[PDB]
């Protein structure tokens, strides 16, 4: 899968 | 030419970052929970959002063997 790992927004 | 894909750094779901995983051949990323069915573990292959496993046109495989 193309999983990224950004910085969570919320 | 090469396959220079794209990948969203916000969910489809809610536009949230973090824990994404996004489809092959659409740019839509999205969080392992907010997925319907939610992906607990990440799938090794050319993953698939909603639409496109919704978007076999063809043939669902006729299973007609009677
Ligand atoms: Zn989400
Ligand atoms: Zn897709």
């Amino acid at each position: 899968a193309r999983t990224k790992q950004t910085a969570r927004k919320s | 030419g090469a396959m220079a894909q794209k990948n969203e750094d916000e969910c489809a779901v809610c536009r949230d970052g973090g824990e994404l995983i996004c489809c092959d051949g659409c740019p839509r990323a999205f969080h392992l929970a907010c997925l319907s069915p939610p992906l607990r573990e990440i799938p090794s292959g050319t993953w698939r959002c909603s639409s496109c496993l919704q978007a076999t046109v063809q043939e669902v495989q006729p299973r007609a063997e009677e």
